């Protein structure tokens, strides 16, 4: 950091050592790079910090257009983001397209454009643009005039085609041709297509009563066929997909009877987090009323998945609004404070705070990990 | 008001036009003379007042009453505010409204019409507290209508 | 094209012409979701709920251009006069699974 | 105050997050960058497009439906930043959902988010 | 404001008043108009806020690219800027242009585009975009490959020419086809152009030693013909050019003796304002290392410009980096504070602060009024 | 510290706006957004053309030229924000001029500002 | 082209061939700033001051692109060997009042 | 170093190729004793000293020696690094350098040349520090060039 690069930067000078500028490579692709997406309240251009949460070091960034939907591929091949732009910043001709970028160099490798500037554009919803598990297709979610859901070829760097999908939202892929949504019903829909008329729909039964709101946010390890959606109590709906099939799991709660009964919920942004390896839920917690669900909290709550059992309660000491793991064997508990634009990375057995990464945009918002092989 | 009249207008009902063929039961009368239907949410009817209105009026309003060719039956919402109620939904069915939808006592019973009223009410989707043409009890038991 | 528009703002519901065709918008539904009329009738939606809701053909169907019509509010009407004949879907902007359609034969 | 604690709308000042035609506002205030309570700014185009809340205001003790369109074709005004979120659902149902950009309709096809106007659209108490 | 349009907004209701939204006009231009641009510490997409600052409200704003030189008519006709943008935020193919704005609609009256990228991106400078004073042309300033300033016709909506120019900087234009540079060499140069085929040139002499340093935000009344120019030590230089020829008045000097002997120096942005029917001169100042200029200031000194004489030094409370005028008969003094993103406007006879608009934009440096009739 | 007060330059941390090679630094030091001391961030471009500056070296004593070459071709990065001004002089003297935007020669006429670089370019006492 | 480029990094002062034809940069200016040389030759600049300095012809002068040269830093050289003749106009590109000329008889 | 050596090589300078027509001087005899030039700065040479540099120089140096074909002579770099000195400033012009800029004995006598030097030393633009071909006083109401 400063100190150690200026004894370095000092010395290198006191060892006669002249200077030849060049452009730097982040470092090769690694379970500990997190990726933070600044939102920026709605301006029309925004930030990605590439961070290495480990050294706790900002190793890179990327720029964008109007809210865009970043993707990152799991097994660090590439990072993507389907993005917005204007000719005249945030009028005239709009240009909706995805750019794919190399992870060392941070240059681009594809510039695809949406046509009819199709993309949907709302608060960052991480599952609303979501790679197929090979990494060779994109998908995007359009909203108006009719629900549907595009198809980049990121292979041989194309748009194809939209697919007309019912009155249902966010995209999980399980397979290279086929996804699930959440229908307004309270069921789930699967969507086959590569049936190159229409794609082929099903739905599941309905999983939750009409009164139950599920957030915005649900956590999805695409590596576990795992879905872990939670409600504005803490209820925790998971459905498992890995037979290709949805199949519904018992819902666990995550608050206990006296919290809920001192008015404990959820609130946040990214409120939950998954560590597959552990099989872990990690639930951003505290005091509120009903309907401040979108506001900071300042304690984690850590249960089994198969259980319910409650493993760990972190107090956190910073009002956090985004939480997100590292997929590996001893992971970090990344905690996002949009209002401190600082990333609190912790341990996630024990909850400590390690280190931090501050001044990272104007309202950052969003934390992307690779679960990697 | 005076219970029957026909909703657009020609206003008494006239029932010298109903068949004599069903005009008799303990339903009819019970509803004539208190504009309450005794069938509704009734299992023992249910099953015949479903294929009543699978062949009189699907055609129109659809197979859960939701809407097709003329409008929905399935909610809060009456064109005609009157249809809240047995008493109107039945001045609906006996005397007709506009169009295409015409008075049906030349092919039902009067006590086959509050069989189908009670199809209709049993087909609603919105929830016991406008679900005033059900008792308690019924309410207690009604569940909004899933296709 | 094949609409006309008769009045681009809405107005209101008691002004709707003695025995028109009508669809009601109320509990987030087009009432009448196929209504058939015949070429030259208009059609009048009136809106029964305080939740704005408006009518939106997309970009070939009416016309070259999409219609997206003026939000209604509570008890305003909106009409349209098809000039030919065909199947017209519309859906309402804020509201996309809100669906209707109108058949002109 | 306490951002969690529950809302206690005013009716004293418009640029205020609590006041009370902002209950599920996310934006920002226009009356703070050149338009009124009801209005657009100079040179930003009108949605016809909202999703919508019931707002109790304190005075008269009746609950309002408020449609926050937004104002569009200019980059954030960075003035008066609110999110309230009362009665808000999430974008499985839509109408009530406030984290869509709510500017469709508006002329030119203009999609970028200036700020939200709180206009009332009829009572719903 | 808030409570005035809520006793309103209220009470509008209990009257039964139901709201018809539209898009509101600015009100017609006045000598209350002040202009604060923030160019966001070079950020690629700046804002500029358009405040009434009588009653201290902002009443419109307009959007730009990247470093753009604000211009506004003194006769309140028009406001425009020279900008820059680019295909993808920040990288892609660059485009330069004029935009022109009507001042109560804040639409775009034309779009100019200036052919192969040539504006100067530069900390923003008042005097390197400049309009002529009938506002049919505007001169702007390029730096590489060589000094040239360009010509846009603002009336039939088109870039001109450029015009080759010695080793100067800044644009003072003096009449329809005349302006001045301040060179490097220590004179003014005046170039005379509508010589269709090169311009005439001509150098005043040297008029400030190699050793003085002349600041980048000299004041500049194109209707007095007065150049004021300070420099780092608050000697403060003023040109007449209301003959068509660069006469070189009398140096007074800003500080006093003691403040001087004392360490007063200016330092700021604007350091310097000049108001023209009372013929005064406004300073930035405060006591500072000596290559501490660009840092803010929390004094404000008045001297009437003939003689020198010291007027009033006002105590201003904040940290201020640009100031300037309204040109009316009771002038405000606008104080720019960069850090607070906050204009506060104080009386220029007493410096007792009478409002301030906060939330300026991310880092707000310049402020323009508009010299009425 | 008193931003007035003079320059003390530490030779112990470069990130800090104080540190000794960043005299007369105008913008964003480099090595908080991915790069070095003197290496541009991935995916910026490298500008051949600078300002300079004479930086005294508390150290070893020595007073050291200092060009502050811009990374380009990107948005600000928006960290360790630093304007240092020792010896700067006005434009009309471009070779000491830090509010200049020094991209010219970086690949692909890129020309947005990220951040700037501190390489030692020759002694200067 | 019309300028052939021998070495595209700069190389150091005390590598400059016996007797070549040299422009000296120093005190912020190209000290023979009208050199003439005959079709073939090889002109080599030094920068003799610490001040970064280069040679930027643009656009239409050597090629159809501009050659900006690399910065030279104290004592390095950079040469370019001129295969057209004709009057070579350059500036430096963070100084452009420093100018020269490279005249190709 | 003795005084004398031509400055690219044939090293000593060899004076018995010099006019007789002008070596005769208390200048020359003082410089050639002491390398210093007691023209510099003497107003009464001056306007001699301009119209030498204006016959002979100028062409290739320019008007005021800030270089045209062949390199300025006006500021403190020298490519031949003796040129700081009247010795090597002398050395220069006796013996010549390279090209076209020969030898200058057969064209100007000793007296001549130092007349000369003190006006390309009249024409320096840098200040009296490198100013050591100056004496103290010389250089106290010394004025940097101006055009
Ligand atoms: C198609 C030819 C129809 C058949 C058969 C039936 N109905 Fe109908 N119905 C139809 C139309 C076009 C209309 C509108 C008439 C108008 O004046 O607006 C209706 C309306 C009704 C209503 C009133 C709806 C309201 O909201 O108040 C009711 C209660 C109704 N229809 C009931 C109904 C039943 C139960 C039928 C089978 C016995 C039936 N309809 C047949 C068209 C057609
Ligand atoms: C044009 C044909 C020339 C005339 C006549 C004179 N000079 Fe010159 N001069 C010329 C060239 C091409 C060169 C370079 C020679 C080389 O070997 O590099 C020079 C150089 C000098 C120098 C040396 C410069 C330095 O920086 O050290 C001096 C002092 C010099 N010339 C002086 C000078 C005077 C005073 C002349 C008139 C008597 C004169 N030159 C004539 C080309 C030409
Ligand atoms: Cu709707
Ligand atoms: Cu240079």
């Amino acid at each position: 950091q400063g100190q150690a690069a200026a004894r370095a930067a000092a010395a290198d000078l006191a060892a006669g050592q002249d200077d030849e500028p060049r452009i730097l490579e982040a470092p090769a692709p690694d379970a500990r790079r997190v990726y933070v997406n600044d939102p920026a309240h709605f301006a029309a251009v925004t930030q990605q910090f590439v961070i290495d949460g480990e050294a706790g070091r900002v190793i890179g960034m990327i720029d964008g257009g109007f809210l865009p939907n970043p993707v990152v591929a799991d097994d660090g091949s590439f990072i993507a983001h389907a993005s917005t732009v204007f000719s005249r910043i945030a009028r005239g001709e709009r240009t909706d397209y995805v750019e794919v970028f190399d992870p060392v160099t941070l240059l681009p490798t594809a510039d695809i454009e949406l046509p009819d500037a199709p993309r949907f554009l709302v608060g960052t919803y991480p599952w609303m643009t979501s790679l197929t598990p090979d990494g060779k297709t994109l998908l995007f979610y359009q909203f108006s005039p009719a629900p549907a859901v595009g198809v980049v070829d990121l292979e041989g760097k194309a748009f194809k085609r939209m697919l007309d999908v019912p009155d249902c939202y966010h995209i999980f892929p399980t397979a290279p041709d086929t996804f699930f949504m959440h229908c307004r019903d309270g069921s789930l829909a699967k969507v086959a297509f590569g049936t190159e008329g229409t794609p082929e729909i099903t739905h599941t039964e309905v999983f939750h009563p009409e009164d139950e709101f599920l957030i915005n946010h649900p956590a999805y390890s695409q590596k576990a066929g795992r879905l872990v959606w939670p409600t504005y109590t803490g209820k925790i709906h998971q459905i498992d997909l890995s037979s290709g099939d949805a199949k519904f799991l018992p819902a666990v709660e995550a608050l206990t009877e006296a919290e809920r009964a001192d008015g404990w919920r959820p609130g946040g942004w990214q409120q939950v987090a998954y560590h597959r390896a552990l099989d872990r839920i990690y639930l951003l917690v505290d005091q509120r009323d009903e309907w401040r669900h979108k506001t900071a909290s300042r304690f984690l709550v850590v249960l089994d998945a198969k259980t319910g059992e409650r493993l760990a309660k972190f107090e956190m000491g910073h009002e956090i609004d985004s939480i997100n793991v590292s997929q590996d064997e001893k992971p970090l508990l990344y905690a996002l404070s949009t209002g401190d634009k600082t990333l609190y990375i912790h341990d996630a057995e024990s909850g400590e705070e390690l280190r931090s990464v501050n001044q990272l945009g104007h309202g950052p918002q969003v934390i992307t990990t690779a679960d990697m092989g | 008001a005076p219970q029957f009249f026909n909703i657009i207008d020609g206003s008494p009902l006239n029932f010298d036009d109903a068949m004599e063929e069903g005009r008799d039961t303990e339903a009819v009368k019970h509803f004539l003379e208190t504009g309450e239907n005794v069938y509704n949410e009734d299992p023992e009817i249910l099953p015949e007042a479903e294929e009543l209105y699978a062949g009189m009026c699907s055609g129109c309003h659809g197979h859960y009453a939701e809407g097709k060719i003329g409008p929905g039956l399935n909610d809060a919402y009456w064109t005609y505010p009157g249809n809240e109620t047995d008493v109107g939904l039945f001045s609906t069915l006996y005397g007709g409204a506009t169009g295409q939808m015409g008075p049906m006592w030349g092919s039902l019973t009067l006590d086959e019409m509050l069989r189908t009223m009670a199809w209709v009410r049993h087909l609603y989707t919105g929830d016991p507290k406008d679900a005033s043409w059900l008792t308690d009890e019924q309410k207690a038991g009604f569940t909004p209508f899933q296709p | 094209d094949k609409a006309t528009i008769p009045s681009e703002s809405p107005f209101a519901a008691a002004e709707v012409a003695d025995g028109a065709i009508v669809v009601d918008i109320a509990k987030m539904k087009y009432e009448t979701p196929e209504l058939h009329v015949k070429v030259g009738d208009t059609v009048t939606w009136i809106n029964r709920e305080a939740m704005p809701h408006n009518v939106h053909f997309v970009a070939g169907v009416l016309g070259e251009a999409a219609l997206k019509g003026p939000m209604m509010k509570k008890e305003q009407a909106y009409s349209l006069t098809f000039t030919e004949a065909g199947t017209y879907d519309y859906h309402c902007t804020p509201h996309p699974f809100m669906r209707g359609k109108v058949v002109v034969e | 105050t306490d951002p969690r604690a529950k809302w206690v709308p005013q009716d004293n000042d418009i640029q205020a997050c609590d006041y009370w035609r902002h209950c599920s506002i996310d934006g920002n205030i226009c009356d703070c960058s050149g338009g009124s309570l009801t209005n657009c700014p100079p040179g930003t185009k009108l949605a016809t497009a909202s999703w919508v809340a019931s707002c109790y205001n304190p005075t008269d003790g009746q609950s309002y439906l408020i449609a926050y369109r937004d104002c569009c074709g200019y980059n954030v005004s960075g003035r008066c930043p609110c999110l309230n979120t009362e009665g808000e659902l999430p974008v499985y149902r839509p109408e009530f959902a406030n984290d869509i950009i709510w500017c469709f309709g508006a002329e030119d096809d203009a999609m970028t988010y200036h700020c939200t106007i709180s206009p009332i659209v009829g009572k719903a108490s």
